[PDB]
């Protein structure tokens, strides 16, 4: 068994990143998750080093 | 193939120009002679298990570095132990062999793990030829024990460690071994088995519990895996001249796409059934068979009616023609059984073991059609006719009805 | 050391190539033919496999019937098989039995009737054998491996050809098609076991003198195939066994690199869990595939042409959710032949191949199918000294150059059949072909 | 339509030189220029947004 | 450590007359004051199992042996959580502290350890 | 051994969380705490000093600094509950283990409702403990200076940490070097890490190992006397002990425990045949 | 709304002169303009199919249609994948869009009412 499907925190990620199975017609419109996790990253980089500044 | 003697054990080999020998160990330990329903198809499997002096792994790693291979059988009548490797090899092989008749650790583990799964699938195999499983049931119709015992492992007879270890002890034993060279040096061989195996065991002859009995009878084996059917005859005389009649009754094709001149071939046609005489010499005993496959039940039910028919047409008068394709059938037969190591191995080994001196396929008796058709006539008033139905057994004859 | 085999020629071109033994009674005697299904178009495709069909049905003087007699009264027996660039017939008949078995031969190639009325009959078999093929899983993957390989190429041809080609098929392409083909300078006579080669040659110029000679007289195994990356699934939800084939480009018969395929195919091996050394063996892909149960087989193989080859695996597995496992450690072992195989797997292949070369070598068939087969793709027979020699030249640096230039990254063929979707897509299994780590 | 054997038409879409080194070497490139822009893109990204955390312009004023 | 190694090393002293009169004792002192028998414990209980050869060391046990030890991991559980300790027949007398084991997990390591040893086999 | 490792870095991270935490009262203690521990980085080789300025954004410990780690003591806790929920489901594979060292799964229990009312009872016994301090002595376990307001100018009379760090600065006095004391005192904790390899028992805990038992009141009593050192002044002879105390902190894992593993492997061997 | 209530709800606007004289032609020409035809499927092909009494629906599909149901979602993803749509025979005609699977949700989901009907009965 590969390392990805055995070890449980990889199976973890393996489930939603890489092995998870999608359907094979999905259009740019389902692209509006990621770019929302993609937004969520950067408030939180930049809000963390706002924070490190702001009174 | 020079016949000697080298520590008590028989030593039979043949000089050959190629550099691949065969060495095969025959044992006296076929299912005729076992003592549990089974126990010759498992000591079989457990050859070339865990010995004291080199577990199976180191074996098998060996073997590969020789790139030797190694090939096991069990019959009625023997269990063979063959090994091919580069001449130069020979003493390996030999120490290797020693170490299996003297040595085999026989663990619990390797029964469950190794052994009895491996033993199951050979069986799982064989019987996806409904043929194979025809035949099977119609000598156990036939002989009911001995040689109605049957050869290979069921899961509904389970064979325990102590059954094998108590055959193993009689069975590898000085009395019960013979061993074969192809293409070995004869003086080599002898000097290398008579230090090799010469503290194993004397031991003493293993023998059939209970005299050859014959009986008639049916067995309807349901499957869903294609349909078979054997009308077996049991012989209490076995005579050679049954090989010629089985020869000439043939059942296959010599040449492709075709369906072949033999009497039960012409009995195919029309139908996608495939026919196959057999005579099987069991020393005390012999059985004549005429294997039936084939797809469609109404189909098998068609040829089989040929085919006894074929056998009465027989027994009335055959040419003079049919005389000569039986014996020059017959003695190619012979010469391509003395070839195949696989059946060369057991020839010697009934030679050796047994004491039936060889017929060489040079010295195959011609048939005159007086002894053949007399010879067909004996099987077609025979008091106690097999028949072995596999498949849709409700579809398939009976021997009422043949 | 066998004996040596000799070789003749006769004056049209036709090669006699003999190997004698002693010790056995029976001899093989046949016609190896450097011709198969490529040699077809797509318009005739199937004419070989057609001819190997009327070729057993009847001759000039003899019928059927008198044929099906005179082979059953020799005793022995005949057989013949077409491949994409072979076509074999031969006769295994007693000592004695041997000229007569020349003589059925010589008869069947030179002077087939080809009745019409014979042509018809066959048809329905033929078409009857295109849909029951299905049922042999192997020829069909292997058959589908092929066709995809070499796409719209005649190498990527199936043997018995289309239906719409079988009922088109007259005796006017089969005659065409083995006068082309079947000329003296692209046939041996190879007799194994108990002949005397220089009765094999008086038979020769008895049978086989007036055989057409061809126009442009090449040597035997004279051939531009393009490899196409690619893959047929073949899913079936109802078979219990997913069947994998996985392949490459690989060598031609006359490749340098012939013995180095060879020694990477043997350091990956074969494997069958039903026989009981297969847990034991050295191979690394074996063990994973034992220990985990992933597969019930695999078989490693080196097929060659003329002028290309496929080098690959082909597995067979009960567990279906484990496939993406199997698939993936077979391709990481590939990886290792590129990045780490050493002296160590190199040797070990080499003492296996030096006894399993000469061990393939059993009766007088396959001695026979040995002789033909070198005869038909070398021009000659190599002694076992030049086979041992080539073997020894190859080097694990050999070995690593070879899998870098030949599987390091490379396109794949694949084809599944069965329960396959497990399997997953073409880019996640060639990804597989290389190593990031690397 | 019905014989699984004949391939499906993919001459719209093959390239007569795939097997090439060459042929292989020009997607690399494609990756590579893009693995390239990617690592220089990180590292700009990186080091002007982690030097919000050195001293500030009213902080070297006061040194 | 392996099983292998622990019993090697033990037979080595138990071949040295000097070291085996002055570890003997020790490793009996030892084993009273573990006190694993006053859970009615055998010693091979306590072998830690979460290994892929003791799990196939403990397929192979004889279903009795292996019903039995079962049972004396539940009763030990028990007296644990009780704070309780075996009396009676339920403490493990010397006699009975055999090593049911021990041969199971040796044969496993065996063969584990050939196979390392061959995987890294050099023709000569 | 996954949950371990990951248990590893937790306890990292709440050193770095509680660090960060004590210097937002920007008390005495605050500013000269968070001085020394941040000059701890100057020995990193080469790029030291650039990276203690860049950690305090400045030239000495001032508002950057203090601003910043305000906004990362906010964060490292969330942080922190990741890691341990991690650790959790790397442990749900095996499940707990046990005082016995053997197998559970010949005999489970549902988690509820037993271990739930188990774990109330030390729920209310720590809001006990709790209660005691923050209602009736809130300031037993800090230091008065810290209720003087950050003076750069004037030094405390002695900077110590936290009792909680005690042990590891008592590591860090012990090697003269300063770069050898920063790698002690961060192998100190990552040396938890080789626990695995270095422990050989073939048995798992020490619940039957008497002389496991006794390495191990020791090893605990060493680490108890490591915080007790640490914040003693740098005098004799308190020198020389912290030193030897140092020695048998790290030869607990890399000699003692390895031997004595051995050696009772032979005794229960040999002692039960 | 359940396959039943759309069932009986035409059923009642069929009988009505009138009513089908105006909806029939409408419902034609909205089957027209949806476009579903044109990636080769059938109506009933894009029935939700994740509920229990779908799934059991589709249990019951005889093997032939149950396979030819598999080929048209393949074949329509793979349209909707590349912006195709079906040319030829690929495209569905009115006379190949039948009901497969009406009849047998209508029976699942028959079973289903009168079990939630039987399940209030009162004993009078
Ligand atoms: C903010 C952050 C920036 C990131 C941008 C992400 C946006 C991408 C996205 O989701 O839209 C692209 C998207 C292209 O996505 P696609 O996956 O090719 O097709 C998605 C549609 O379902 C396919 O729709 P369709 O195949 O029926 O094609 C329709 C489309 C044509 O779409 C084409 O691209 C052509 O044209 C229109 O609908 C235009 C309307 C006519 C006005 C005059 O553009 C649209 O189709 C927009 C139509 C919305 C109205
Ligand atoms: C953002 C960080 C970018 C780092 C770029 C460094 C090189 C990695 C890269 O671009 O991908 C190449 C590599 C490989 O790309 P690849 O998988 O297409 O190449 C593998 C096949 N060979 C080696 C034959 C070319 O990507 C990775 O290894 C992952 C790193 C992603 C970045
Ligand atoms: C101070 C020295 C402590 C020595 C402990 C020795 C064992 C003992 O008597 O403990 C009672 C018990 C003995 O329990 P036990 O599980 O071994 O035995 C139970 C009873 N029998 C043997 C019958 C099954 O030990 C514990 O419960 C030990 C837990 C250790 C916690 C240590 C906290 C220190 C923090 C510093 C971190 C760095
Ligand atoms: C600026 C940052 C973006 C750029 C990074 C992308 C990778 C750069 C080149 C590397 C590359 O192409 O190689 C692949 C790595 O991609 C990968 O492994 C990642 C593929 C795509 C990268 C990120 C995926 C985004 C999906 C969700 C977006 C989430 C946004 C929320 C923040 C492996 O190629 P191969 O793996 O195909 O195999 C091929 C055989 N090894
Ligand atoms: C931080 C905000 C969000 C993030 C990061 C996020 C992320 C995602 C992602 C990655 C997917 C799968 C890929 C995709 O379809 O785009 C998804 C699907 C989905 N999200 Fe969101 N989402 C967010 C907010 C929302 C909101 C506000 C809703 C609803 C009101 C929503 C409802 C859904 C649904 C129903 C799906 C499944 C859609 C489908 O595949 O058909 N999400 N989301
Ligand atoms: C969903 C994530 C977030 C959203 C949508 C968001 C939204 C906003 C918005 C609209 C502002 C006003 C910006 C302006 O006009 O100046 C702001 C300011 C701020 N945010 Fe966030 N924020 C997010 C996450 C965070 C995080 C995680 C932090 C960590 C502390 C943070 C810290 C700040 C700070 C310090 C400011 C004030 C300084 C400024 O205006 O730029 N934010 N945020
Ligand atoms: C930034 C986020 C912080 C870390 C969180 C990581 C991702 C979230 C995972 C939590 C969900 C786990 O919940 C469960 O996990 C298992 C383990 O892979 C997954 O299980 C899924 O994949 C496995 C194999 O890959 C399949 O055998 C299974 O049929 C399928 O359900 C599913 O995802 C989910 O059923
Ligand atoms: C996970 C990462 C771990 C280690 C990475 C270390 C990165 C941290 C280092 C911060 C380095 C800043 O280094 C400094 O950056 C700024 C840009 O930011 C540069 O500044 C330069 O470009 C900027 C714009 O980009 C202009 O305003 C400026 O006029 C010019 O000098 C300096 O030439 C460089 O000295």
């Amino acid at each position: 068994m590969a390392l990805r499907k055995k070890n449980s925190l990889l199976n973890m990620a393996n489930s939603y990143v890489l092995d998870s199975p999608q359907p094979s017609n999905l259009n740019y419109f389902w692209n509006f998750g990621s770019l929302l996790a993609l937004c969520l990253v950067i408030q939180l980089a930049t809000g963390i080093t706002l924070a490190m500044h702001y009174t | 193939f020079s016949t000697a003697e080298a520590a008590g054990v028989k030593v039979a080999a043949q000089d050959g120009q190629s550099p691949i020998s065969d060495l095969s160990v025959v044992l006296r330990g076929g299912s005729r002679y076992a003592t549990v329903p089974g126990v010759s198809h498992i000591l079989e499997k457990f050859a070339f298990q865990n010995t004291v002096p080199k577990s199976a792994l180191r074996f098998v790693r060996e073997l590969e570095l020789f790139g030797g291979k190694l090939y096991t059988h069990t019959t009625r009548e023997h269990i063979v132990l063959r090994t091919q490797f580069l001449k130069q090899d020979l003493p390996y092989f030999v120490d290797a062999f020693a170490n299996v008749l003297k040595e085999t650790k026989f663990q619990q583990f390797e029964l469950t793990e190794r052994v009895a799964p491996v033993a199951e699938l050979d069986l799982l195999k064989r019987e996806s030829d409904p043929a194979f499983t025809a035949l099977e049931a119609a000598h156990e119709v036939a002989f009911r024990t001995g040689l109605g015992n049957s050869v290979y492992a069921q899961g509904y007879s389970p064979v325990t460690l102590e059954d094998v270890k108590e055959f193993a002890r009689q069975v590898y034993a000085k009395q019960n071994v013979a061993v074969v060279g192809n293409n070995v040096v004869p003086a080599d061989l002898q000097q290398l088995v008579g230090t090799a195996f010469a503290d194993l065991q004397e031991g003493s002859k293993v023998t059939q519990a209970g005299t050859t009995t014959l009986h008639g009878g049916e067995a309807r084996v349901r499957t869903s895996t294609g349909n078979a059917l054997t009308i077996a005859l049991p012989i209490a005389e076995p005579k050679p001249v049954y090989h010629a009649l089985a020869s000439f009754l043939g059942g296959p094709a010599s040449m492709p796409w075709s369906v072949g001149a033999s009497p039960l071939a012409q009995a195919t046609v029309g139908t996608h059934t495939s026919v196959k005489a057999t005579y099987h010499n069991y020393g005390d005993a012999g059985l004549f068979a005429i294997t039936i496959k084939g797809d469609s039940p109404a189909e098998i039910s068609q040829v089989a009616h040929k085919a006894v028919q074929a056998l009465k047409d027989t027994g009335a008068e055959v040419t003079e023609e049919q005389a000569a394709r039986a014996y020059a059938k017959s003695k190619f037969a012979a010469a391509e059984a003395f070839e195949n190591p696989d059946s060369s191995a057991s020839v010697i080994g009934m030679e050796l073991l047994s004491g039936v001196s060889r017929i060489a396929p040079e010295n195959v008796q011609k048939f005159t059609p007086a002894e053949l058709s007399e010879a067909a006539a004996q099987l077609s008033a025979s008091a106690k006719p097999v028949v072995a139905a596999v498949g849709q057994v409700h579809a398939l004859p009976f021997a009422d009805e043949l | 050391v066998s004996p040596k085999t000799r070789t003749s020629n006769l004056k049209n071109g036709l090669t006699i190539a003999s190997e004698s033994n002693p010790l056995v009674q029976t001899a093989t005697v046949g016609v190896w033919i450097d011709a198969g299904s490529r040699n077809e178009n797509a318009y005739n495709n199937g004419t070989a496999h057609f001819f190997e069909h009327l070729a057993f049905k009847g001759t000039d003087k003899r019928s059927q019937h008198q044929l099906e007699l005179d082979i059953e009264n020799m005793g022995g027996h005949l057989n013949a098989y077409t491949s994409r660039e072979s076509t074999v017939y031969y006769a295994k008949s007693f000592k004695d039995d041997v000229p007569k078995s020349v003589e059925i031969l010589a008869d069947i190639l030179q002077h087939s009737k080809l009745a019409e009325s014979a042509i018809d009959r066959e048809r329905e078999v033929i078409t009857r054998e295109l849909e029951e093929v299905n049922k042999q899983y192997e020829e069909v993957v292997f058959d589908h491996l092929h066709a995809t390989a070499f796409m719209n190429q005649p190498l990527g041809r199936t043997i018995l050809g289309p239906r719409e080609n079988i009922q088109t098929i007259t005796n006017t392409e089969l005659r065409k098609f083995i006068t082309e083909n079947y000329t003296a300078d692209r046939m041996v006579l190879v007799g194994a076991g108990a002949v005397d080669h220089d009765a094999l040659v008086e038979l020769a110029e008895k049978y086989f003198s007036h055989l057409p000679s061809s126009q442009s007289p090449v040597p035997l195994g004279t051939p531009i195939p393009n490899f196409v990356g690619s893959e047929v699934r073949l899913r079936d939800d109802t078979m219990p066994v997913a069947h994998i084939a996985i392949a490459v480009e690989g060598v031609s018969w006359t490749s340098e690199d012939y013995y180095t395929a060879l020694v990477a195919q043997a350091i990956i091996g074969n494997y069958d869990r039903a026989v009981g050394t297969s847990r034991h063996q050295g191979s690394r892909l074996s063990n994973i595939v034992s220990e985990n149960n992933l597969a019930n087989s695999f078989q490693s193989f080196s097929t060659s042409y003329s002028d290309t080859g496929l080098w690959g695996i082909y597995l067979t597995s009960e567990n279906t959710t484990q496939i993406d496992d199997l698939v993936h450690f077979t391709l990481k072992e590939w990886n290792r032949l590129s990045t780490s195989v050493s002296n160590l797997q190199v040797e070990r292949a080499k003492s296996q191949l030096k006894a399993g070369l000469l061990l393939s070598l059993d009766g007088t068939t396959y001695v026979a199918e040995d002789i033909g087969r070198q005869l038909t793709t070398l021009g000659r027979r190599v002694t076992p000294a030049e086979v041992e020699a080539k073997l020894e030249a190859v080097t694990e640096h050999d070995v690593r150059a070879w899998a870098q230039k030949t599987l390091y990254d490379k396109d794949i063929a694949l084809v599944g059949l069965g329960p396959i979707e497990g399997l997953y897509d073409y880019n996640r299994i060639r990804n597989d072909m290389s190593m990031m780590r690397w | 339509g019905k014989s699984t054997y004949k391939i499906p038409d993919f001459t719209p879409y093959l390239k007569k030189d795939r097997n090439t080194d060459a042929n292989r070497l020009f997607s690399y490139f494609m990756i590579g220029s893009f693995g390239m822009l990617s690592a220089a893109g990180a590292k700009a990204t990186v080091q002007d947004f982690l030097s919000n955390m050195s001293a500030s312009a009213d902080v070297l004023a006061m040194a | 450590a392996s099983i292998t190694s622990v019993v090697k090393t033990s037979e080595l002293i138990l071949k040295s007359p000097l070291l085996s009169k002055i570890v003997v004792p020790l490793a009996k002192t030892y084993v009273k004051f573990s006190g694993y028998r006053q859970l009615g414990f055998k010693m091979n209980d306590l072998i830690i199992e979460e290994t892929p050869n003791m799990q196939l060391a403990l397929r192979r046990l004889p279903p009795t042996e292996s019903y039995d030890r079962v049972y004396r991991l539940i009763r030990a559980t028990q007296f644990s959580l009780s704070h309780k300790l075996a009396t009676g027949n339920d403490i493990t007398k010397p006699e009975e502290d055999d090593h049911y084991l021990i041969p199971y997990i040796l044969d496993v390591e065996a063969e584990a350890f050939e196979k390392d040893a061959l995987d890294n086999l050099e023709v000569v | 051994v996954l949950p371990w490792s990951i248990g590893v870095i937790i306890f990292l991270l709440l050193i770095i969380t509680a660090f960060m935490g004590y210097v937002l009262v920007f008390g005495q203690m605050s500013l000269w705490g968070a001085t020394v521990i941040c000059n701890l980085v100057s020995a990193i080789p080469w790029l030291g000093e650039d990276i203690v300025h860049f950690l305090w954004g400045g030239f000495s410990v001032g508002n950057p600094t203090l601003q910043r780690f305000f906004a990362l003591h906010y964060l490292m806790p969330f942080v922190l509950a990741v890691f341990a929920l991690l650790h959790l489901i790397a442990l749900h594979t095996a499940g707990s283990s046990n005082p016995l060292g053997i197998t559970s799964n010949v005999d489970k229990l549902s988690m509820h409702p037993y271990y739930s009312f188990k774990d109330l009872i030390t729920v209310f016994a720590f809001l006990l403990m709790f209660t005691l301090f923050v209602f009736f002595s809130p300031d037993k376990l800090g230091h008065p200076d810290n209720y003087i307001p950050a003076n750069p100018m004037v030094t405390p009379a002695s900077i110590v940490p936290e009792w909680y760090l005690l042990p590891f600065y008592a590591i860090l006095r012990a090697i003269p070097d300063k770069l050898g004391g920063v790698i002690a005192m961060v192998a100190a904790i990552l040396i938890l890490l080789i626990l695995p390899i270095v422990d050989r028992s073939i048995i798992r805990g020490n619940a039957f190992k008497p002389i496991s038992k006794l390495l191990f009141g020791f090893f605990i009593c060493n680490f108890l006397l490591l915080g007790v050192l640490g914040q003693v002044h740098i005098e004799p002879p308190f020198i020389v002990l912290g030193q030897i105390c140092t020695i048998f902190y790290f030869s607990y894992f890399l000699i003692l425990l390895p031997m004595v593993s051995t050696i009772e492997n032979i005794f229960f061997y040999i002692g039960s045949l």
